[PDB]
């Protein structure tokens, strides 16, 4: 449900 | 230090309008590119890809990379006193505490300015992996605005089923069932009604549709829309802005 | 089973507009004269009988008689989703769970489809009998709606006069007391405004205007109102769907409120 | 005996729209020249000054000085039964508890009357002196409601500064600050624009935005707002109505 | 619950 | 504040 399950951080 | 001149200041405007009700507080990125930014919601469940390229200012002159921390609803406070056809003109210092915005009147010798007091945001920089879509739509913006605020009095969810021969937007709800089904189209002198499928695999994703009525608020921003769908990805939908792009991804609902 | 199409759904739309805030829950009796619905509001206060007659839809064609119980909000939120200049089809099988709705784009190839999941209504059909009023009033519509919201301002109650002079609108309040009068008005060089008064008897009764205003939520489907009146019977107001018809029944206000 | 009979109920329909929301309850004082009111708001920072002059109504006659007090949001429920292009009768006895209005349809054939019950208001008259004005502004009305509603979402007050170029209408809030500046501005094209600048003394006052907020619903009286300042003298609003005046004052903070 | 007078289904027949 | 301290009463 999280966005940054497919989006990696920095 | 920055300076980037709107030669019709509609274009902020909507952008803004297309941006508010989805993330309140964002970090504008201002560098040799031009204007960027992105933003979660609050959700964590989309994120906002916005780009404004240098070429779409009259004279865009950025000396050093600068990150301006704007409340959208003041922006929107501050862009509603500007008309459509004004000039507008942002501003902003090294070290800036504030953002300056110019409108100038076409007509009359009249002048307003504003000066927005910058925030501290701390946002969590996402990278975004430049990705490969199994199915890319192309539609009118209109189009997929009414269909998603029909399907959004019915339901909280959307079924998007990509194949060659169209597009299936259907829902269920307490009501019943619905489904809107576009078709591949083109058409010569009125092109604004074109839909495009480039498809290499039939692709079908939940989505809510809270999160695309909210992307919608684009529709003003373009005539077209283009929808990229793929299994394992989130769903972008993406509006031109002439040099530049705003894109909404958006989670399917799993 | 039953299929008919509206080549422009607006009328339906208008017609779901101008019921829904009165009565939400109804049948649509679906037969080989066409689609009828008669209904009473929660009250028992004011009836609803519409006639949608075969001639309006291109093909229309039903097998067997069948009620379609439908609730108004959520037809008319369905119909929300129809573009004016759509082209509409309703649908229903011979042994129905739901109603199906077809909104097809003019222009490209665009198909919108819709069920609605149908009610169990029993409704309570009551014989209107073919009455020859004392008094019939061909009115512009919008006219009667000004005249109805500008009384519901100041009253909830408004007593219609008809006589050979004309037919007057008076009602009392806290404000102070108000009154519309028209006469007819034979004829003019744009005869949308015109006014007609027949009459063979004078009435005189009191209604309720915050039903009147409901009623006029009907304005949308015709430029002329119809009113008609006698003493002991109730008020009719009868708006022309042209291939059919939509008329409302007011009881008079019989209290001390 | 009095008939006020106004050929457009309009006119009237906008001066009490344009008061309702500032004063509530109002005296009209009718005599020779007309319809005049006299009103402070609840909190006594503005007065509205209205002038309605018999020259306006196609007949007018008043036989004697009467004061009609009228709660002005009944009066707003009464006139909003009237057309905009209808012709208004307004009708009083010399010792009246109600007032009598009458709307008559231009094309069709179709008479309204309606009787508003009149209430008891104390009459606080206030002496308004000749004032010469260190600075008159004449500008599109619908310009300042625009500046005043922009400025009204950014802040509670405005600082309006009329100098030798023009005026600078200035706020300052926690979001930040603004300014809108306009200038001497005269066209032979489009004329509904112009702004006139007669100064005689630089003025800057400081006034509440909400107060000038509300003046605006006056907008639809008149293309042209009139803008006259002193530094310690009240801010006047003022808009034509061709036979009279519909005039704001507005005491600095 | 009785019908009160302002009824229409005192001036409609079954 | 208070419009009376500019217009007599």
């Amino acid at each position: 449900t999280d966005i940054r399950n497919f989006f990696h951080s920095k | 230090m920055l300076e980037a001149r709107l030669e019709q200041a509609s274009l902020l405007k909507r952008v803004v309008d297309a941006i508010k009700d989805l993330v309140q507080d964002c970090n504008f990125d201002c560098n040799d590119s031009g204007i960027a930014l992105q933003a979660m919601d609050n959700s964590h469940v989309a994120l906002v890809s916005m780009l404004l390229k240098a070429e779409g200012f009259s004279p865009y002159r950025c000396d050093r990379n600068i990150a301006l921390g704007i409340n959208l609803v003041s922006l929107t406070k501050v862009l509603r006193a500007a008309q459509n056809e004004d000039i507008l003109t942002l501003k902003a210092d090294d070290s800036p505490d504030a953002v300056n915005l110019m409108f100038e009147s076409a007509e009359t010798d009249r002048i307003s300015e504003y000066d927005i007091k910058l925030m501290d945001i701390d946002q969590e920089h996402l990278a975004i992996p430049e990705t490969e879509y199994a199915a890319t739509v192309e539609m009118p913006s209109a189009e997929f605005q009414r269909i998603c605020r029909d399907l959004n009095a019915l339901s909280e969810s959307v079924v998007i089923e990509a194949t060659k021969e169209g597009v299936k937007f259907s829902c269920q709800g307490d009501i019943g069932s619905g489904s809107v089904t576009i078709r591949q189209h083109t058409s010569v002198d009125k092109p604004e009604q074109n839909v495009s499928i480039a498809l290499s695999e039939p692709v079908a994703l939940t989505f809510s549709l809270k999160y695309l009525v909210n992307f919608c608020k684009a529709t003003s921003l373009s005539s077209k829309v283009t929808l990229c769908l793929s299994q394992e990805v989130p769903l972008l939908v993406e509006y031109g802005l002439g040099s530049g792009h705003l894109r909404f991804y958006l989670a399917p609902k799993i």
